[PDB]
């Protein structure tokens, strides 16, 4: 599941940030598909009349 | 039988696929909606609590 | 993103392979059928692969 981690509890400790870093992630979204077509008598029957 | 199915193309292969593809989705669900952190904290005995 | 163009192409590949399949007929050209069996008996045919 992950390394363990602990946190030590107490109601009289806070502890705070000093430092930061702008870190910049990738997020990979799909639109839109390849616009098909098809042609139903062309595609079931060919060039028969019949 | 399994001779006769022969000559219907690939359905059952469609069908396998198709049903994989599910079996696979939702198990991403699961991890997706709960492993959201990867630091498995550990519970502090209760004692406070304010 | 290469999911999506994958997976319509397999799928277009599958429609087209489709249609080497006798489907229990004579053949599976239907040129084949025209050319070989008379109309009197042939719509049998024709209708199955319909
Ligand atoms: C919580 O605060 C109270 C202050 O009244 C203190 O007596 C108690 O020891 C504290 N709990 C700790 C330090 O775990
Ligand atoms: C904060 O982080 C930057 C990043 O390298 C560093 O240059 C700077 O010295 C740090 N400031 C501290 C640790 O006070």
């Amino acid at each position: 599941l992950g390394a363990e981690n602990s946190v030590a509890y107490s109601n009289n400790s806070i502890a705070i940030p000093t430092n930061f870093t702008i870190s910049v992630t990738t997020e990979i979204l799909p639109v839109s598909m390849t616009k098909t077509s098809v042609d139903c008598t062309m595609y079931i029957c060919g060039d028969s009349t019949e | 039988c399994s001779n006769l199915l022969l000559q219907y193309g690939s359905f059952c292969t469609q069908l396998n696929r198709a049903l994989t593809g599910i079996a696979v989705e939702q198990d991403k669900n699961t991890q997706e909606v709960f492993a959201q952190v990867k630091q498995i904290y550990k519970t502090p005995p209760i004692k406070d609590f304010g | 993103l290469q999911d999506v163009v994958n997976q319509n192409a397999q799928a277009l590949n599958t429609l087209v392979k489709q249609l080497s399949s006798n489907f229990g007929a004579i053949s599976s050209v239907l040129n084949d059928i025209l050319s070989r069996l008379d109309p009197p008996e042939a719509e049998v045919q024709i209708d199955r692969l319909i």
